[PDB]
């Protein structure tokens, strides 16, 4: 457990100061298939729930 | 102008051509054939392992080792090496099957060094407690124990002329013992700071002992304080010699220093580098042994590496 | 003169201490005993065995899918056999920590 | 281009670290297996 804690931290620490490990397009890219694939899909997003909510 | 300035001989300086990077733990100590095939070292891997000294291949790697390996040496007249570590165990290695067969005991603490009377057959054993131990080999009984240090017996070599036993210790003296009677015949006080390397030349008298203060020169029948040498300032580990009198003192903070045996004139002065992982305060020099050729010159160092130096074929490095 | 406990002093015969490999095997004569050791060479011998021992060694279909190509592998090759020996950045340690943890 | 935490080039090259003029081995697999004796007796 100390080692997996300690490597653990190691690549914490390595994501911040080494940049996101994804690429701006590279995660544009992904994005925009997402609202394609949900907006083919005719997805109503979910609301926050109402304190009144009856379920 | 200096006394003794003109007449140093010219050896030539020595270069790495490999590095040696097997071990998972410092290697330790370094040995080598009578036979020049291959060497063999300890590590605190606590696993001997023996290389083809030709192509620096791994030919096995041997355990059996509780903790680490602080010595290792292999018989010359005899098919068997034998080892010792701070596992307070002495072993006999037979070659012949590469198995464990004689397991000396009685060491109080960790052991330390050990090394082979070159004509008859005991073993000298060096330890931490305070005491040095002959141990008979075929019958594995200690035939005396060499109680008469005060603290760590660093190192310990023999030989066949008298005095027999030489050892270096952590108390900051060397003695030298009778080894029939057992009784030391002359106790050595110099080095302000532990001896932990002495060796002898081959050729004639005259042995070296080494110390963070001041490596020093002898001369052996009576001890005789021949000459004092440089200023290699680090805490040092090892001592080697060469027939053609050059001489090697490697120590803990990675620098090496190449003398002369004649003059006492520090020749080359090389500091070599860690292999990546290591940090850079991890160089050190735990052994250093020449081959039978004496042509090669290999050292195990801090770094958990092996390295392998040799000469160089020019002349324009001339002495000054 | 009144030894230690081993010589005189006691009769404890204990085990591990038992007549045990009597006899010593010396160095014969095919291997390498000091009397074939006292002439031989050492120095061109290793030099012809490293001489010798040195050249052993000599479309239609995906076109809508988003990442078309990675275009490379691990980006150039996957052939290192280096060796950290920080303990907790070699690669043993490595596979270790991938293949147990999960 | 960046750098994926996989592989993660901590530390220079042995060959760069060394020169390319040393050789540096890494053996740390053996030959000559347990079995195959050093001194092979005489028979």
């Amino acid at each position: 457990t100390r080692l997996y804690l300690k490597a653990e931290q190691e690549r914490q620490h390595n994501y911040l100061k080494d940049g996101p490990y994804i690429t701006a397009e590279e995660a544009v890219a992904v994005y925009t298939t997402t609202v394609h694939w949900l907006e083919s899909r005719r997805f109503s997003p979910i609301p926050f729930p109402p304190l009144s909510y009856k379920h | 102008k200096a006394p003794t300035m003109p007449k140093p001989q010219w050896h030539p300086p020595w270069k790495l051509y490999r590095v040696i990077s097997g071990h998972l733990g410092w290697v330790r100590c370094i040995a080598v054939e009578p036979g020049n095939q291959w060497f063999v070292t300890g590590s605190a891997d606590r696993t001997i392992k023996i290389w083809d000294l030709a192509s620096g291949k791994l030919k096995l790697s041997l355990t059996g080792h509780i903790s680490t390996v602080r010595g290792v040496i292999v018989s010359t007249r005899s098919p068997y090496l034998f080892s010792c570590g701070e596992d307070k165990q002495v072993k006999c290695w037979d070659l012949e099957y590469n198995k464990v067969i004689r397991h000396y005991h009685g060491h109080l603490s960790a052991v330390y060094g050990l090394d082979l009377h070159p004509t008859i057959d005991v073993l000298v054993t060096c330890s931490r407690d305070s005491t040095a131990r002959i141990w008979d080999v075929r019958t594995k009984a200690s035939v005396h124990t060499l109680s008469g240090h005060t603290n760590a017996v660093a190192t310990v070599r023999c030989q066949a002329a008298e005095p027999q036993i030489i050892t270096g210790s952590h108390d900051t003296t060397i003695r030298l013992w009778d080894l029939v009677a057992g009784k030391t015949r002359v106790t050595l006080t110099n080095h302000k700071k532990s001896v932990r390397a002495v060796v002898l030349h081959p050729r004639h008298y005259t042995f070296a002992s080494g110390s963070p203060d001041n490596i020093k020169q002898w001369k052996f029948p009576d001890g005789s304080f021949i000459q004092n040498l440089s200023g290699h300032n680090a805490i040092i580990n090892t001592l080697t010699v060469n027939s053609d009198g050059v001489l090697v003192s490697g120590a803990d903070n990675g620098t090496m220093h190449l003398w002369d045996w004649r003059t006492g004139y520090n020749f080359q002065r090389v500091h070599a580098a860690v292999q990546p992982g290591s940090l850079d305060s991890e160089s050190g020099i735990f052994a250093c042994a020449f081959d039978q050729s004496e042509s090669r010159l290999l050292t195990a160092e801090a770094d958990k590496t092996i390295k392998v130096y040799r000469e160089d074929d020019t002349a324009t490095e001339e002495t000054h | 003169k009144g030894e230690g406990d081993l010589s005189q002093l006691s009769k404890q015969y204990s085990s591990r201490d038992l007549p045990s490999h009597t006899k010593i095997k010396y160095r014969q004569t095919t291997q390498d005993a000091p009397e074939e050791v006292r002439n031989r060479d050492f120095r061109r011998e290793l030099e012809e065995r490293e001489r010798a021992a040195a050249r052993e060694k000599n479309r239609r279909w995906d076109d809508d899918v988003v990442f078309k190509n990675c275009a490379k592998g691990v980006d150039d090759q996957k052939k290192d056999k280096r060796f950290v020996n920080d303990t907790l950045r070699s690669e043993f340690h490595k596979k270790f920590m991938e293949k147990y943890i999960k | 281009e960046v750098v994926l935490h996989e592989d993660k080039k901590y530390y220079p090259t042995a060959e760069e670290v060394y020169g390319p003029e040393v050789e540096t081995i890494v053996q740390e697999e053996d030959t000559q297996p347990l079995t195959e004796p050093i001194i092979k007796p005489v028979k």
